[PDB]
């Protein structure tokens, strides 16, 4: 358990780091968010299985559901920005500077 | 460790000059590096060598202000017989402000920074004597 | 803090069944009927004490009852029982539905020779009474004394003194 | 094993409470062999 | 250990067939043979350019419906409950809400491909 | 938007925060946060203009990152204490990360660069929701964990945001960005007083909401969105100038107006707790707010700016837009100090 | 609406079937003698151990032996 | 919770799965059920500030049960000494710990 | 087998590292597929089953839709792989070596703590109900139909509102 | 601070315990100021909608003033209850812990050597 939790926390940390520093494509940022979602779900799953707490196993599934809903919203926003600018580049998202 | 920074107040001023100067220089350098990281993360520069030059300039300027402040404060407290008199921190802060003005090539910054930094340092010293507490914990 | 108190290897010794899972399944129902008081006393011991170190003497009585039961079967209904549990062992999950005929043979043999009666579908699973002189373990959790609550201010409400004492508002 | 280590209480519990705490597989099979430990860990998951 | 063994055996079999297929045949590599294929004429443009997806809305809706599938997949164990009435009511509400969402999308032309 | 979408979306925006403040479980508070996040975005992108899409994307990315950080905090607290609520024994880093991520959600500095842009992009009638209704949930999450927060971190964020909002307000000409910066400053006060006495944090939240909503409806009245544009109210709608002036001054926080009560009471509590330096600095820097509100007052009410020929037809045409709630909130926000004792 | 229902029956039979089956899925459980027995059966299934309860001498219904007449009886399940 | 709608209305939407000691499916209690129950019953009534000092023993037992840091320390030390003694040559693994035992039923 | 779980977690870390470095979305999806598989395996090894399989299923679907979106919008004339960009390649190797060295450092400073490479695999499972029957994670998850109906209500509402939100965002 | 007070009953406007306090006098300055606020709000609404400021909407003005007074009465009652509860808990706690709030004995002025600073 301890080593697994350490590596999983490091994985979430790396995915958060990847989200915080961009790299042009918004789709990649969405994927990094989705990876953090994966890591958090795994954390919860292993914690519950370790503790034999079967009343908290309803909660990782809720995590997945809500993360899926937000990911769908993100994809729709990607579609709209693409319709606006021709690409998904985050550079174009600079109008509101003024 | 925070022991290094808390060692600044191990012995009253006018003594262990070199050590106190080192400590203030390090603190100024840290502040400068933080500010430089912010100023590069926002408002990027054309060249990466430009960015590193910027971080160097900010860091060295802040370190210089801190070093001059510590040196002048300790020298004042030592040459005059008053160890814990806030006028010493005021003179040190004014020295820091003047050094900032020189580094920026401007007399107006020299004057404004002298007044403001000297007042800040004097208020710091006053707080340390009188027991003021910044960032307190809920007492109600 | 304190040295744990594990029982000695000598007192953890008892004659043991050494009969396979298929055999135990084949003998289960009648073994649930006969040998009920002993098992139930031991089970109540487990649940009440919560300490496995405090029910060993009763667990060994459980083992002795099991040995007696199986010795009786071996003495009287041995061959039908061997047939029955061979057929059970063959099955993948040891399902009863596959060997009913041999089950009938064994059940009749025990019913006539030894007077046993098999339990119906709803018998072995009902909660039962148990009689024991073993006293009810008090403080089973070794619980510390609960900290005393805060004192409760007792009185009757009255209007605030000199109104809402806020800076300058008269009331 | 711990005959001569300076300060060791042989049967010391890690719990204040004197209640029986079930032993977890690490304690139970720790000194045994890797085979027994891995059996305890995976015998059911890794199928029959 | 059996599942790992059999899956690794499958992997090794497939990879071995590939390696044999790549190291047995006699080869002749040249530019015209290697260049991409497009009905006998050269590519007017590379295939990496944007390719509009005319079913984007249905594609996203698939995500949410699959998560609904996830929410429903515990039913075989759920039915082994004591609160059968509660389980029934909850499952009925869930499926009816699924149906209403699909019906609204249909009536709003979500499923009609975008031109 | 068709009626059924309006019903469902507005109902979900209303639901999210209610779940957050009526949930005993951290995962359910997180569920409320996600509800608000998901449901607001379609309202933001309702216009479907290039600026609107970009504002919605900025909001989405920032809020999603904040929610994930909070969820990490929840999961680690679970790993530690086998429960779904923060306890006194909970590791300090977990609470630090929670405060940090809820700060990002709230828009507090130095995580404040996102709020001005989104507010500028989005229309006023949704700017109101963004700067009022969407703060109740995160601040509730903090208030439920107030005894365990970190005084150093909270005071640092609060003072940072006071300074940053005050400085940012000056430069901006756009009303939408000005209201964003005002939001930042007032939230700075709210969090400054949170760890010591959350009742006053809630008082400040109430008064800020009750002052911002009137101002946002005032802007909506003529769709004003610039200093120059709002300068034409002396011609388009003279009546409102008096209350607009009073309300801007109150938000600034002059004594006779209500806006004083939050700042004065918060300074009083901080002084009781011996937070003299931070209290002094915050009070001092809260005057740039009065400056960049006084500029607006000068532009609108005290001086008459040049008007256009075509405003004459605006005069000719009739108007039926100001609500009863405008008058109620405006008066009850800018004329209530004498009832201050009852408020606290 | 006879006309619209009759047309739907032929031009969109799939939806007619779906709505009818959904309606039945709701209606039938309320209208059926056997519905009560599902929860009783799932309560009859004994997954965990039946914990004996100490006899304080004044427990008159719970039996002392499994084969005693007292206690729940699965005759109803046996001949459901 | 910030507003006690649930306590006010008498409903329990989410207050029944807060800790490991709550009711579990088919009466399968979670790890450290007894420890958590002790801690919570100790800490009821008295405020959180007083509990943080007057139920500390129970909390320490609970965290030990749930995380087991001290147990890992102890096992690590025992096996470290076993390895050191073995490399020296002053210990042998007994038959039952080695691989051949008299397996018990 | 001793190093089974630690190896799986390290592979998860590496997949997440690649995703963080953010190659083209196609390689991002491939990396996340591998990471989802490894995470499902970790959950399976920790006694889970339904949860691991569900994550794998939902993630396969999600990456399918994501790939479809990438081919249409998130595309470039020359997509960049992990190795194409020298900085990405160098930092990939740097991250791998850095994690190795960090593992060593934590092991050295805390011989027993966050990581116990010595004694690794000795604490994977803590407790198991040896003679139980109903202990499968599917039961706990299905509890949403009985004891946690609030969870079901909120999640179902989330999906329902998602339908309308998505339609009106894409209008 | 008062949320955890023993006997707290969640989300109750006026707990039954509040009936033992003298109820607000209905010509209180606070309620009168509430009525004044309501009247001014009505006038403001008239002015904004471009109406006869004082002549028009008398039903509206009456509703405003009466609503303000009606809300003010009950809110004032709750506030009185809360301040009374605070004082009750105050004095109960102080009585319980005489050790931590000892009563000071004050020396008269004769025996106190207050320094004298000339104002020359
Ligand atoms: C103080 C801040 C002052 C900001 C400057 C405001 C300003 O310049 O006014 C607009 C001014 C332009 O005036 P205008 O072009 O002649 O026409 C505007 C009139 O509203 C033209 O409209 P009208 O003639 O149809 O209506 C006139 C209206 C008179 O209404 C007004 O226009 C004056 C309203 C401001 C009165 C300020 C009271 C000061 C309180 C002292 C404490 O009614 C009356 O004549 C008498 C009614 C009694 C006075 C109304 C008071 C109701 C609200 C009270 C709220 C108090 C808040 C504090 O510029
Ligand atoms: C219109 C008049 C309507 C007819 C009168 C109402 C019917 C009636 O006969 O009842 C009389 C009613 C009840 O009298 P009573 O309690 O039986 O006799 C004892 C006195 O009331 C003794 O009074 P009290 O000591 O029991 O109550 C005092 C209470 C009094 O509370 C109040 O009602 C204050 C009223 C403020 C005027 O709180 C205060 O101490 C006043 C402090 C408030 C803060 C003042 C300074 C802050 C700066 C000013 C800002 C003003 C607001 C913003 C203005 C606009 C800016 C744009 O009293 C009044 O109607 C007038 C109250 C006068 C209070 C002092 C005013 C200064
Ligand atoms: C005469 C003066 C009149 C003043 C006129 C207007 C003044 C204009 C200034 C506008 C701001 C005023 C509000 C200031 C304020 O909110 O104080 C902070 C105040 C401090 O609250 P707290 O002591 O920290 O804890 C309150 C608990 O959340 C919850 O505490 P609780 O569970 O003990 O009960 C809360 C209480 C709350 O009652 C209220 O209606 C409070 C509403 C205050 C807003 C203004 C009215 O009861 C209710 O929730 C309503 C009961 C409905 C069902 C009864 C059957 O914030 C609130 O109470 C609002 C929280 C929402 C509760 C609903
Ligand atoms: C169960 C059915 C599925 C089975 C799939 C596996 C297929 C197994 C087929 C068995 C036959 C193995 C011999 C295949 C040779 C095919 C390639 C070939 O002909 O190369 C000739 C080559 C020709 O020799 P060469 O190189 O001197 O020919 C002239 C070369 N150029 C044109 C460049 C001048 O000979 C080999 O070296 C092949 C060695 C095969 C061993
Ligand atoms: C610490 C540094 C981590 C790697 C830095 C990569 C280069 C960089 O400039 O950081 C920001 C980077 C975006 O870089 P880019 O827009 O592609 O322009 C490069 C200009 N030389 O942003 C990124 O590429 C994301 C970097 C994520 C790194 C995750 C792994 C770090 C392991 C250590
Ligand atoms: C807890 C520990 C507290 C440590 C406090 C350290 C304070 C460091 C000083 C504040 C940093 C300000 C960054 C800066 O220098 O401004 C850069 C940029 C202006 O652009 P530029 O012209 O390039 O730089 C000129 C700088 N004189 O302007 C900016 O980048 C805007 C920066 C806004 C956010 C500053 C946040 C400072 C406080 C962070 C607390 C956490």
């Amino acid at each position: 358990m301890p080593s697994t939790f350490f590596n999983l926390t490091m994985a979430f940390s790396l995915s958060l780091l990847g989200t915080l520093m961009f790299r042009s494509h918004l789709m990649s940022t969405l994927l990094c968010l989705e990876g953090m979602v994966l890591s958090l779900f795994i954390m919860t799953s292993v914690t519950s299985l370790n503790s034999n707490s079967m009343s908290s196993m309803p909660i990782p599934i809720t995590i997945l559901v809500f993360a899926a809903c937000e990911a769908a919203v993100g994809l729709a926003l990607l579609v709209k920005v693409s319709n606006t600018y021709g690409t998904d580049y985050v550079q174009n998202l600079n109008l509101l500077q003024c | 460790v925070k022991r290094f920074f808390e060692s600044y107040h191990e012995v009253p001023d006018g003594t262990q000059c070199h050590r106190k100067t080192y400590i203030t220089t390090a603190l100024g350098g840290i502040c400068g590096i933080i500010g430089s990281a912010y100023s590069v993360s926002l408002n990027p520069a054309d060249s990466t060598l430009e960015a590193v030059a910027r971080v160097g300039r900010y860091t060295f300027t802040a370190a210089a202000i801190g070093a001059m402040f510590g040196l002048t404060t300790c020298v004042s407290a030592q040459v005059r017989e008053k160890p814990d008199d806030p006028l010493n921190y005021f003179i040190g802060g004014c020295a820091g402000g003047l050094t900032l003005g020189a580094r920026t090539h401007s007399y107006g910054t020299a004057a404004m920074g002298c007044v403001y930094m000297g007042t800040a340092a004097a208020l710091f010293k006053i707080g340390k004597l009188e027991g003021w507490e910044l960032f307190p914990t809920p007492k109600v | 803090p304190g040295i744990v108190e594990l029982p000695t290897l000598e007192e953890l010794k008892v004659e043991e069944v050494k009969v396979s899972s298929a055999v135990l399944k084949a003998a289960a129902h009648h073994y649930g009927a006969q040998c009920d008081k002993t098992n139930k006393e031991f089970m109540l011991c487990r649940w009440e004490e919560k300490d496995p170190r405090r029910c060993l003497k009763e667990g060994k009585l459980v083992n002795g009852c099991a040995l007696n039961f199986f010795r009786q079967i071996k003495s009287h209904c041995a061959e039908p029982f061997t047939e029955y549990w061979t057929c059970l062992d063959y099955s993948n999950m040891q399902l009863f539905r596959h060997c009913r005929q041999q089950q009938a043979k064994f059940d009749q043999c025990v019913l006539d020779k030894l007077g046993w009666v098999r339990p119906d579908l709803g018998q072995l699973s009902k909660v039962t009474k148990v009689k024991t002189d073993r006293p009810l373990p008090e403080n089973p959790y070794h619980s510390r004394a609960r900290p005393e609550p805060n004192p409760v201010i007792e009185g009757d409400l009255k209007p605030a003194k000199h109104g809402t004492r806020f800076f300058f508002w008269t009331v | 094993i711990m005959k001569d280590v300076p300060n060791w209480k042989v049967g010391e519990s890690v719990f204040h409470t004197t209640r029986w705490v079930p032993p977890l597989i690490g304690e139970m099979y720790g000194l045994r062999t890797k085979e027994e430990m891995s059996n305890a860990n995976f015998g059911f998951t890794w199928y029959t | 250990m059996n599942l790992y063994t059999v899956i690794f055996i499958n992997i090794l079999l497939s990879l071995t067939l590939i390696l044999v297929a790549f190291w047995l045949p006699q080869m002749n590599l040249y530019s015209e043979k290697a260049n991409p294929y497009e009905c006998g004429f050269d590519p007017t443009s590379s295939a990496r350019l944007p390719f509009s997806m005319k079913f984007f809305l249905v594609a996203i809706t698939f995500l949410l419906f699959d998560l609904e599938i996830a929410l429903l997949l515990p039913l075989p164990w759920a039915i082994q409950t004591i609160k059968t009435s509660t389980m029934m009511i909850m499952a009925f509400i869930l499926v009816t809400i699924l149906s209403l969402g699909l019906a609204y999308e249909w009536t709003q032309k979500g499923l009609e491909w975008t031109e | 938007m068709n009626p059924i979408t309006l019903a469902i979306i507005y109902f979900t925006i209303f639901l999210g925060p209610v779940i957050t403040m009526s949930s005993t479980n951290l995962m359910l508070m997180w569920v409320g946060l996600e509800f608000s996040l998901l449901a607001i975005i379609p309202m933001l992108i309702n216009k479907k203009n290039p600026r609107s899409t970009e504002a919605a994307t900025k909001y989405f990315v920032t809020q999603a990152t904040a929610s994930m950080i909070i969820l990490l905090a929840i999961v680690l607290n679970y790993k530690q204490l086998g429960t779904w609520m923060f306890q006194q024994q909970t590791n300090g880093l977990i609470l630090n990360m929670t405060l940090m991520a809820l700060s990002m959600k709230l828009g507090l500095a130095p995580f404040h660069f996102w709020l001005p842009e989104v507010t500028q992009g989005i229309p006023l009638h949704m700017g109101l929701i963004l700067l009022t209704w969407q703060k109740i949930a995160p601040l509730s999450i903090l208030i439920q964990i107030y005894p365990l927060l970190n005084s150093t971190i909270i005071l640092m964020l609060a003072i940072t945001s006071i300074f940053m909002g005050a400085w940012g307000g000056l430069n901006q000409t756009q009303m939408r960005k000005i209201m964003a910066y005002s939001s930042i400053a007032h939230m700075g006060w709210m969090l400054a007083i949170l760890p010591y006495n959350p009742s006053l944090t809630l008082l400040n939240l109430m008064i800020y909401i009750i002052l911002t909503a009137p101002m946002f409806m005032a802007l909506m009245l003529n769709n004003s969105m610039t200093i120059n544009s709002i300068s034409l109210l002396w011609n388009k709608t003279p009546a409102m100038l008096t209350m607009i002036s009073l309300m801007l001054l109150s938000l600034g926080g002059l004594p006779p107006l209500t806006g004083f009560l939050p700042k004065w009471i918060i300074i009083t509590e901080l002084m009781k707790n011996n937070c003299l330096i931070m209290a002094t600095l915050m009070a001092m820097m809260a005057l740039l707010n009065l400056f960049f509100y006084t500029r607006l007052i000068y532009s609108t009410s005290l001086t008459m700016f040049p008007t256009n020929n075509n405003s004459k037809m605006m005069t000719h045409q009739t108007k039926t837009k100001p609500n009863l709630m405008f008058s109620t909130l405006a008066i009850m926000s800018t004329m209530t100090l004498p009832l201050a004792p009852q408020l606290i | 609406i006879s006309a619209f229902l009759k047309n739907a029956w032929a031009k969109e039979p799939v939806l007619v079937v779906s709505f009818s089956v959904w309606g039945l899925a709701i209606i039938m459980p309320m209208i059926s003698p056997y519905t009560k027995y599902a929860s009783m059966i799932n309560k009859a299934t004994p997954y965990n151990y039946p914990v004996p309860v100490r006899d304080d001498g004044n427990m008159p219904d719970v039996p002392s032996h499994p084969q005693d007449p007292l206690g729940p009886s699965l005759d109803w399940l046996k001949n459901l | 919770p910030f507003l006690d709608i649930q306590k006010k209305l008498g409903i329990s939407l989410d207050r029944h799965f807060m800790f490991l000691s709550a009711e579990q499916p088919y009466k399968n209690a979670a790890r450290c059920h007894a420890f958590e129950k002790e801690w919570i019953e100790c800490a009821h009534g008295i405020g959180g500030t007083r509990a943080k000092k007057e139920c500390k023993i129970e909390f320490d037992d609970f965290e030990e049960c749930l995380l087991r840091y001290k147990t890992m320390r102890r096992m690590h030390d025992i096996k470290k000494q076993r390895e050191k003694l073995m490399k020296e040559g002053k210990y042998t693994p007994p038959p039952h710990h080695s691989g051949r035992e008299e397996p018990r039923p | 087998m001793n190093n089974y779980i630690f190896v799986l977690s390290s592979l998860f870390l590496v997949g997440c590292l690649g995703l963080a470095l953010k190659p083209s979305p196609i390689y991002g999806g491939l990396g996340l597929i591998v990471s989802g598989f490894v995470g499902c395996l970790m959950v399976l090894g920790f006694g889970g089953s339904f949860l691991g399989l569900m994550v794998f299923l939902i993630y396969l679907g999600g990456m399918l839709v994501v790939f479809g979106y990438t081919t249409a919008m998130a595309t470039e004339e020359y997509p960049e792989t992990w190795g194409s960009n020298w900085l990405i390649l160098g930092f990939l190797v740097l991250g791998v070596i850095m994690e190795v060295f960090l593992i060593c450092v934590l092991n050295y400073y805390d011989e027993v703590g966050v990581i116990n490479l010595d004694g690794l695999g000795d604490w994977l499972m803590y407790e198991v109900d040896d003679v139980g029957v109903m202990l499968e994670g599917g039961i706990g998850v299905a509890a949403m139909y009985s004891c946690a109906t609030w969870m079901m209500v909120v999640a179902g509402w989330s999906l329902f509102a998602g339908i309308f939100i998505i339609i009106e965002i894409t209008r | 601070m008062m949320n955890g007070r023993p006997g707290h009953e969640p989300l109750k406007f006026l707990p039954d315990e509040a009936r033992s306090l003298p109820p607000p006098k209905l010509n209180d300055p606070r309620l009168v100021y509430m009525g004044l606020l309501g009247y001014c709000t009505g006038l403001m609404d008239n002015m904004l909608r471009m109406r006869p400021v004082m002549r028009a909407g008398l039903h509206r003005q009456l509703l405003f003033v009466t609503s303000f007074v009606f809300a003010g009465y009950f809110y004032l009652k709750r506030q009185n209850y809360l301040y009374a509860v605070k004082d009750h808990d105050m004095f109960g706690y102080i009585k319980l812990h005489p050790e931590d709030f000892p009563e000071k004995e004050k020396k008269t002025y004769a025996e106190i050597l207050e320094p004298f600073h000339p104002v020359r």
